[PDB]
């Protein structure tokens, strides 16, 4: 019948915020004195793709409606996107075994799994 | 050494607990898991008799501490010499028995003439008005890590059913860490299985 | 105490039974009894009228010993006693030491007894026949604590036991009911009669 | 009965009290707006001493729990007879002290003899590096409820400084009410200044 | 000199939002059926003052920077300022005394404030 | 106990001083010794050198009665002494009863003592002047408890009186100092020196 929503608030919710949490610039850069400009000798060192991708804390994932936890690894493969695709190769890390179905703190210690059909 | 398997029989005989919380510093807790009661030194240990049948009066429930690792099993589950000499008994237990009761004035304590353990005997009551099961308050009186008595090596809580001849007609047994620390005890033994 | 005294039922071939008074559950009662769990509770200072229904008469020299003990098992060592701020008050009514939780007023032939083995407090009274009319002998009874008094009896029920004895001391009779002491009776039976119905 | 009115003298002292929250069971609290502290039996109550010159070696502070209310001025501040005969000794303080001081070897405890009543004495030492204040942790040994010794009965303890000699330097008194919910009892008691 | 900011972010940031508070509508009123029409005889019994005003609390006012703190007796005075200008007349409440210039809870009990100039 | 013995520092017409080994603060040090506290921090059943340093050399037949009192004032009646739990353990150097919180090895001639006033443990050695280059003549002290156990010491800190003595028994000098005995000596060394400051 009636309330034929002329829809606002489906899917393009995610699509239109652009300043609600990237926005996110801060210590600024004043009046800038420490300056010394030099010959480039020294290398790079990017930092690593392990302190970039998290490890699981244990407790966690409870209040955490699983749209939120299915994006924490969509975090840690969307950063990883770039990293198997263009740019400097890491290795996989530990973690990314449980990025699996049920859960990452799955029992395999102690079988007897309750015999049944 | 007394057998620690699970004994039915045809009464139906299976412990209950209380499902209480893992705070820090809970005074009685209990892991399904692995079937371990976590709790403290001269607490109220609520066990609660879940039977299938009434039994006939005289009958009576017997508690015994055994170890769970087989090294040990020579050893007698004994107050350490410490504990022993305290002043901390209830007026009715011996100073070398670990296991106690509470709330109950026909309490028996054994040192069996044989194996030389320690034993609890209360007479079963049947479940009161609106109650299914008769709840027992069990009072350890050593940790685990006490030195001379258990010394960090985990025990068994045998809860054995007898009548008054002594037949044996059910028995159930749990695991018991006896610490300070029984709820966050629990924790660091469930991490242990995951 | 080491031998604690028995707390079971004695009826005796003399049909020694309490009867107690049918009072209201008000708010500030001086003294009522509950049926349902035996229970008598009072104030301090006050007369607790116990009544001695018996099926025959005792002979000449006959005494009623009342005493009370806890009800709970893991304080059945500690003697139930006065308070040490109770015990140094100025409440004596010129016949009791000041230790002594019960107390008998209305007779002028009451004993109190610390006994040398089961080192506790007895109270006796002589017993009267009941009079022209009457059925039973009231017994005024006084308790000088109520249940909460620390150093004393400390939150723990108490049971009272009321025996008969002849003037040698063999028993003849025993009933025993809960006490449970505290500024409210009235109440104080209301919340434990809440605690049945569960 | 000795005197409760506030003596600065020329030392400028003044108590100082931690700025503690008023949850359910705290162990110490005090109110500015009543002067009142709140806290438990045998637990620990930092009291600041905030003075404005430093006074000579051999100074002692005196502190002495007075009844508030003029009625009951004739009673001692006593502990129960109950609390009298309890196994709560520290070692150095007789069994009848309602007030008590830790963290501190040299205290002295007197029962002054014309006027029957319960003094506690500490040494004063400078503040610290770093302080302003010299913090005397003090141990109240009874609730005001307790029957036979407050029996509620809102009390001031008086904290007083002395040299070696005895005469007043200077006084200051604050109201306590001890009993087993100090933040708690504070909040009623706020509820009882804040009319309506 | 530069840095001349066409302004963005000063007191015209109160005046803008008109959906960040206001809008917190509920318990919506689905399909409804429970309705009985009658006649209007019983009265009205608007509520008071007196819960509409909030009794200060001891332990708040810590985080709570006094633009809130000043503003929350402005929340308390703006719902009064319609109640002895048009409307139902209601009594001044108890705590509108301290709506003063220190603080709520002031020391008055326990003089001998500190002899000074 | 029954008076107990003074703790108080005698240094005596001897010049009887306690000297000790600059050891390291590690974690799991056999025996360390704090200057500003004077207090000894050991382990169970490890040696304890106490070297002794006296300005003139003593008689012969004198001896060094070592004694474990408990520093705080609300414990001094109860005796110091082992745990009912170590007083059962097979731990002993066939010279000890097993009560005895002190020990003494490297020493043929060790005596030990329950003293019939004070109801206490007494440890002697007999002195022996210092060696050849020596200055001091070092006693290894054992101590076969530590301070947290449960029916001993039960977390009281204690001091360890040194007394000097000839064959007869009267006092020559005495030096008192503190003793944590824990597991970690070194470490219980530095949270007490961040109690100082
Ligand atoms: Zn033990
Ligand atoms: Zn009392
Ligand atoms: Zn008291
Ligand atoms: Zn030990």
């Amino acid at each position: 019948m009636t309330s034929q929503s002329s829809v606002i608030s489906n899917s393009c919710v995610t699509m239109e915020r652009l300043s609600h949490m990237m926005e996110r610039a801060w210590c600024s850069q004043e009046s800038a004195l420490s300056e010394e400009e030099e010959d480039t000798t020294r290398p790079l060192e990017t930092v690593t793709f392990k302190d970039v991708a998290v490890d699981l804390t244990q407790e966690e994932w409870e209040q955490m409606k699983p749209a939120q936890r299915n994006l924490y690894r969509d975090v840690m493969l969307e950063n990883y996107s770039n990293l198997v695709t263009v740019g400097c190769q890491v290795t996989k890390p530990d973690v990314i075994f449980k990025l699996q179905e049920e859960e990452p703190w799955v029992m395999e210690e102690e079988m007897f799994g309750r015999h049944c059909p | 050494v007394p057998s620690q398997k699970t004994y039915q029989g045809s009464y139906g005989f299976r412990l209950g607990f209380l499902h209480s919380g893992t705070a820090k510093s809970v005074t009685c807790t209990y892991s399904p898991a692995l079937n371990k009661m976590f709790c403290q030194l001269a607490k109220t240990c609520p066990v609660q008799l879940w039977v299938d049948s009434t039994p006939p009066p005289g009958t009576r429930v017997r508690a015994m501490a055994i170890y769970k690792q087989s090294q040990h099993m020579t050893e007698v589950v004994r107050r350490c010499p410490h504990h022993e000499r305290c002043s901390d008994s209830d007026g009715l237990a011996p100073p070398q028995h670990l296991i106690r009761v509470e709330g109950n004035l026909r309490v028996e304590y054994l040192d069996d003439r044989n194996t030389f353990r320690h034993s609890v005997v209360v007479p079963y009551e049947p479940p009161e008005v609106g109650s299914d099961c008769t709840t027992i308050h069990y009072n350890y009186m050593c940790n685990s890590s006490c030195m001379g008595g258990m010394n960090r090596r985990p025990i068994l809580t045998i809860i054995t059913l007898e009548d008054s001849s002594g037949n044996l007609l059910g028995r159930n047994s749990f695991e018991v860490r006896v610490c300070a620390c029984p709820g966050r005890d629990r924790r660091t033994e469930e991490e242990n299985l995951r």
